[PDB]
């Protein structure tokens, strides 16, 4: 029951360096949370990267150095390599556990920004039929492939009953995603504002529709 | 030559349990701990718990106090992690890991299996309903024009669209099917010009292995 807290998304490129933070809710990070950090690759392939806060594991390049600055566990990529495009964990041990932060994903990026493309659709008549309704949100051809995807029905946010698929890569190495939010054939009648919004890198575009 | 062996899948029916496996080679085992990690898609990690197969020594989290029960096999050199009355929550890939060297936290996660997707569901096999998604009567007098098919409720996966078989392929998107209360949904979309629709009719194709079944939606205005 720590809240260990990394940096949502991050973004360098070639040759440069990058921090990675990772903090503690309890306070300030001790030499005996033995801040580990471990990288994750495509395909679920992970590898230890740092132990005992400033260990680094056999093999592991010397680009990669792991610190503890002041409060909070820290690990800094020197030569930033695009063998390094990752999600990184830090995770700390309290005396009898150990617990992961939520982890960065590292951009080195290649290419110039874009900016996502959404596309709402409101319930086909077909599905309200059947007493379900389902809106869908569709981004598409953003980079860096990182965003957050929000709704709102009348005004209000929703919390519940929405679904998001994690980016994934399109051939022309751009991202997509799909959002889903349900509900059913009463309560889309009993609404009017159906909004998705959709951010990236600090910039929102929302698409709404009325019914 | 450091290998610790995880089977891929396992499906597996809600209020049942399951115990899952973790075949480690080339060191010895005796001496290094093993580690248990939950992984939710779009989720990070979480850590369940460690195991020392010396010794039976366990740490466990909290939060997984009585989901899980973990277990060595000298002899064979496997890990075990047994899970209790697995709910739809519990559906994640679940990877072990290699952790310190004998009573110590000065080691790594060095090495980590490829997991094991842990699928909880009653679902049986159903074809997917393919709805349509036109626009709308914002009505874009420019150029493109996206439309695209929901399909929803099939199990399991996968299914497969297609654009008039292939005929439309420039710019189709099919996204990551989504697991919704036991079955999945996905969509695809297509993004034509103005002119050429409703022009010409466009239907997607949708193939369901499982069930056998293929369908066509012809994609009509509002
Ligand atoms: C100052 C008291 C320390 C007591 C610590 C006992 C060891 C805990 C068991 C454990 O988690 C060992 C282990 O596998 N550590 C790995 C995990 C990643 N980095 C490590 O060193």
């Amino acid at each position: 029951q720590a809240v260990v807290t990394q940096e949502s998304a991050l973004t360098t490129s070639p040759g440069e360096t990058v921090t990675l933070t990772c903090r503690s809710s309890t306070g300030a990070v001790t030499t005996r949370n033995y801040a580990n950090w471990v990288q994750e690759k495509p395909d679920h392939f992970f590898t230890g990267l740092i132990g005992d806060t400033n260990n680094r594991a056999p093999g592991v390049p010397a680009r990669f150095s792991g610190s503890l600055i002041g409060h909070k566990a820290a690990l800094t990529i020197t030569g930033a390599q695009t063998e390094d495009e990752s999600v990184y964990f830090c995770a700390l041990w309290y005396s009898n556990h150990w617990v992961f932060g939520g982890g960065t994903k590292l951009t080195v990026l290649g290419q110039p920004k874009s900016s996502p493309s959404v596309t709402l659709f409101p319930p086909s008549s077909e599905e309200l039929e059947t007493n379900k309704a389902t809106l869908v949100c569709t981004i598409t051809d953003f980079y860096p492939g990182v965003v957050t995807v929000d709704w709102k029905v009348d005004g209000t946010p929703v919390t519940q009953g929405m679904e998001t698929t994690q980016p994934s890569k399109q051939s022309n190495n751009k991202y997509m995603a799909s959002s889903y939010l349900t509900l059913t054939a009463g309560a889309w009648e009993r609404h009017s504002s159906y909004s998705c919004q959709v951010t990236h890198e600090g910039h929102t575009v929302e698409k709404s529709l009325s019914r | 030559q450091v290998q610790l062996q995880q089977s891929g899948s396992e499906l597996v029916r809600p209020g049942a349990s399951v115990k899952l496996s973790c075949k480690a080679s080339g060191y010895t085992f005796t001496t290094y701990w093993i580690h248990w990690v939950k992984q939710r898609p779009g989720q990070g990690l979480e850590w369940i718990g460690t195991i020392y197969p010396g010794s039976d020594n366990t740490y466990y989290d909290e939060k997984f106090k009585n989901k899980a029960t973990l277990t060595v096999d000298t002899s064979s050199s496997t890990a075990f992690m047994q899970l209790s009355s697995l709910t739809s929550e519990d559906s994640a890939v679940y990877f072990c890991t290699r952790g310190s060297l004998y009573y110590n936290n000065y080691g790594w996660f060095g090495y980590w299996g490829q997991g094991t997707l842990v699928t909880v569901s009653a679902a049986k096999t159903t074809p997917p309903s393919v709805y349509p998604l036109a626009p709308g009567s914002n009505a874009a007098s420019q150029s493109m024009v996206t439309l695209g098919c929901l399909v929803k409720g099939y199990f399991p996966e996968p299914v497969t669209v297609t654009w008039n078989s292939g005929s439309l392929s420039s710019g189709v998107h099919t996204f990551p099917a989504v697991l919704q209360s036991d079955l999945y949904t996905l969509t695809s979309s297509v993004t034509v010009p103005s002119s050429t629709w409703p022009s010409q009719t466009v239907t997607c194709n949708v193939a369901h292995p499982a069930s056998s079944t293929k369908v066509d939606k012809k994609i009509v205005p509002r």
